[PDB]
């Protein structure tokens, strides 16, 4: 439930310390955690809201120039100086122009011109710093049971670095236990949050310093100070007998090209929301209970509502309706082949079915993991069972094929952080992810700087390089080569 | 230079909240807030320093805040001597100081 | 213990020029530095500036830095504040504030507690 | 101005899109396509280059590609 | 034995130790701080250096103030002030590697 | 040369940087620098401002 139709949700099955288990979380799909004697619990995160960020830098896109004047000097004189240099509005620009004997200065060399308009700006963009303090992570997690398809079965859980730990609790099934790790989530200490009008971005800090544009300085308190004051006005000058200001146009459609690659964001008032991160979070499920057993079977009818549906992974989401008025009572239902011997294969997702109204036609939902061949669906007791026919389609091979095609991409998208999601936690594990973390250092510092094409161009080059250089090195550059390839072709 | 409401009034026993907004160069930015209380005729007491932080001889129920550009003063437990005014003071990133506009407290 | 004691209150005509000081007792005075804040009738108050009792630096508000002069006097251990071409809205009681000095015996941050301790206050009456 | 840095090279990595992550393959290679188009002249003479250059043949046609690349960018 | 809050953040100074300001909720008079850096709050390991006195409450109040500075390890860890169930934490990630 | 009225402006480490009104005038000569800053000072964060 509400992990159903995700199509990027992950099955964390069991625990081998008994009590946790290790997650990330990710905005794009959630993890349905699954217990031996517990309820399936579908964990997801929803949103990161920024708070209080403080204002560093407002960049100029939109120039406007103002009234020009200029200054002159006979070919041997001083250099000309206008009094509005002394003046930190406006830009000033000095060259050398032909005069003489007819402009009115008797003498034939180069004359000194300075020329200078004011410059005013419409529609700085602004940029902001984040730190990973006061951010704030909001989860949503619900249990199974039952809920039909469409408070006791839902939870919302805020988590901040103050708070880092929380407990969720669910009436009746206990609570679990979340201690997560909020700062080291996607590294806000390098990216900026950035606004032009109304539209804003999550920015690396390091591209936000190096534009080149009239730029103030933070506090805007009265009359602003642009401190390149350039890069918005071109000084042309005609055929050496004058001096020309014009305006660079708007800058706002040149930005939006820059940026590529960097994160959109929303804002609410005060606060920037985010949709794009991944938190850590450890979850102790050890006051989780099981709501219904010690419950009488359900013995009256059950009528299919809708249709027994396949999820996108294989799983069959099952909605049932009850006719008898028996109470709080559990549902019988399990996977069936050879209907004479109702031998319970497969396994099934939810972790108790139970249906808990006292009614005449009561509904309810369960989901289900079916084995790969043509199985019965069997729902009901005796005389009264209906069953309904399941075919699932591929192999134990592809499911490998598949699980290690989604390891590989969490391993390009999270980094190192990957082998921290069935962290249950052994030698080899923490093996793993401490060689890979030295790897990602050395891969990051390397490259990094590359983008999908200078990417993929170094990988044919280093992946040609490998294939004929005859030495040992050979596997270094193709793993090297393994290494970007996939990074490029998985995103 | 601060915003400070007029007056507050509330009935002992009872919590109430001042607020002080600024701006990113005085509350915003620093830590420097401080709020003073005033009966009428006497100096000015220190009541807190250091935002929340308040000195020895001063009554547990004054708490401090502070979010964004805004700090606020928080009194449970209303009791009798505490009509007063009440400022608050912040120490600017230039090296200078600005004070509250000023609030009358009634405990009616 | 500390105890700031101001001069008594004052009337003056406008453009006369007052001069107000501040014992100090109970204390170093020359580790403090010296806070002149002035409270219009029923306003708000107003930080006019400060002196560190130590080597002498003196800094003024942008509101009073042509008008504004303190000194002091160690030895005596008084702090003086002179304010010269008085005008109508400068009737108001003058305070007299201590803060810490740093241990360098510079004043550039001051301490989280300023004004700990105040002055009585002192009416300067302008008719 | 003129320079105004590409921000894929600090691409933010997660599982939603960028800003622009539909573009940037076939903007390359428009780049490269519409100058190469445009100025074959040149190809011939970065072939000529290039044969000059580097001994073993792989040498000289990743010198090719390599000329063939910096053109059009004039980087 | 009562409940600490964290009265503004852990800071991270520039060479790595954390600077914790608590505030105490009991009244106990002087009392020792239970404070640690743990990872696994299962198992409460002492993890890292406290660089810091065995750190006490000195004032008998409702609410007192306490700072302490801490040494951590150079993996996330939290920060882990109190006994039981009322013991406050935070979480902490240091950058280096030894 | 002669020397006037000298003023001031800092900031915490995680801010922007030190802005002066009189950084506007062509009057004033300004420089800029990494002050040690955080929590004693008054501002909490302990890097350079």
């Amino acid at each position: 439930i509400r992990c159903i139709g995700v199509s990027n949700r992950d099955f964390v099955e069991g625990m081998s310390g008994g009590t946790w288990v290790d997650v990330v979380l990710e905005h794009g799909g959630c993890v349905t955690v699954m217990a031996q004697d517990k309820p399936t619990v579908d964990i997801e995160l929803v949103t990161t809201t920024v708070s209080n960020m403080a204002e560093v830098r407002s960049y100029c896109y939109e120039a406007s120039i103002s009234d020009m004047a200029s200054d002159s000097r006979c070919p041997t004189q001083g250099e000309a100086y206008l009094d509005k240099q002394s003046d930190t509005q406006y830009v000033c620009k000095r060259t050398l122009v032909d005069r003489g004997w007819g402009n009115g200065c008797g003498l034939f060399g180069k004359g000194s011109l300075v020329t200078c308009a004011k410059f005013a700006c419409s529609k700085k963009m602004t940029g902001k710093s984040i730190q990973p303090e006061n951010l704030e992570y909001r989860i949503m997690l619900s249990v199974h049971g039952s809920q039909h398809s469409g408070d006791e079965n839902r939870a919302k859980v805020e988590i901040t670095p103050n708070s880092p730990r929380a407990e969720a609790t669910l009436g009746g099934f206990g609570s679990l236990g979340l201690d997560c790790e909020p700062r080291t989530g996607l590294d806000f200490s390098d990216l900026y949050y950035l606004t032009m009008n109304n539209k804003h971005w999550l920015v690396h800090k390091e591209w936000f310093h190096d534009i080149p544009l009239p730029w103030h300085a933070g506090a805007d308190t009265g009359t602003p100070h642009w401190n390149n004051k350039e890069a918005l006005v071109e000084f042309k000058d005609a055929h050496a007998k004058r001096q020309t200001v014009v305006v660079l146009g708007s800058q706002e459609g040149a930005v939006h090209t820059a940026l590529a690659g960097a994160l959109e964001a929303e804002m609410d008032g005060a606060k920037g929301r985010l949709s794009s991160g991944h938190l850590k979070c450890r979850l102790k499920m050890d006051k989780l209970r099981l709501k219904g057993v010690s419950y009488s079977l359900c013995t009256a009818a059950f009528t299919f509502t809708k249709i027994p549906a396949e999820t996108l992974h294989g799983t069959v989401t099952v909605e049932v309706q009850y006719a008898g008025t028996d109470g709080p009572c559990k549902v019988p239902a399990q996977m069936a082949v050879d209907m004479q011997t109702l031998t319970p294969v497969g396994r099934l997702i939810t972790a108790n079915p139970v249906i808990t109204e006292s009614t005449e036609n009561s509904k309810m939902m369960l989901e289900l993991d079916p084995p790969f061949g043509d199985s019965y669906i069997v729902i009901g007791v005796g005389e009264k069972k209906i069953t309904h026919h399941w075919h699932r389609s591929g192999s134990t091979i592809g499911k490998a094929f598949e699980a290690t095609v989604r390891g590989a991409k969490r391993m390009a998208v999270l980094g190192d952080t990957a082998w921290d999601f069935g962290s249950v936690g052994g030698a080899l594990n923490s093996l793993g992810k401490g060689i890979h973390q030295i790897f990602g250092a050395a891969f990051k510092s390397l490259f990094g700087g590359m983008s999908w094409f200078s990417q993929i161009l170094i990988g044919t080059l280093l992946m040609w390089l490998g294939l004929n250089t005859k030495n040992g090195s050979i596997s270094l550059m193709c793993l090297a080569l393994g290494g970007v390839l996939i990074f490029l072709s998985t995103a | 230079a601060l915003t400070q409401p007029a007056s507050v009034s509330g009935s002992p026993g009872q919590s109430i909240t001042i607020s002080c907004t600024g701006t990113s160069s005085d509350v915003g930015g620093f830590n420097y807030v401080s709020w003073f209380q005033q009966h009428p005729g006497k100096a000015p007491k220190l009541m807190l320093y250091d935002v929340t932080s308040r000195p020895s001889g001063v009554s547990s129920r004054f708490s401090g805040s502070k979010s964004g550009n805004t700090a606020s003063l928080t009194i449970s437990g209303l009791q009798a001597e505490d009509e007063a005014d009440y400022y608050c003071s912040s120490h600017t990133s230039r090296g200078t100081w600005v004070f509250g506009g000023g609030t009358k407290l009634t405990v009616l | 213990e500390v105890q700031l004691v101001e001069s008594g209150a004052e009337v003056k005509k406008p453009g006369a020029s007052v001069k107000v000081s501040c014992k100090a007792s109970g204390y170093t005075f020359t580790s403090y530095a010296m806070h002149w804040v002035r409270q219009a009738p029923g306003q708000r108050l107003e930080w006019m500036g400060w002196i560190n009792a130590g080597n002498g630096n003196t800094k003024y508000s942008q509101k009073f830095q042509d008008r504004v002069t303190i000194t002091r006097d160690t030895s005596a251990s008084t702090a003086y504040m002179e304010l010269s071409s008085l005008r109508s809205e400068d009737t108001a009681i003058y305070y007299c504030a201590r803060d810490k000095v740093d241990d360098y015996g510079d004043y550039w941050f001051p301490t989280l507690w300023y004004f700990d301790y105040w002055g009585q206050g002192t009416l300067v009456t302008v008719s | 101005a003129v320079t105004l840095p590409s921000h894929s090279t600090r691409k933010l990595q997660t599982r939603s899109q960028t800003w622009l992550e539909s573009r940037e393959y076939t903007k390359h290679l428009i780049r490269v396509e519409n100058w190469i188009f445009r100025n074959p002249g040149f190809a011939l003479a970065a072939a000529a280059i290039a044969w000059l250059l580097g001994s073993s043949t792989s040498q000289k046609v990743i010198y090719l590609v390599m000329i063939l690349l910096i053109a059009p960018a004039y980087s």
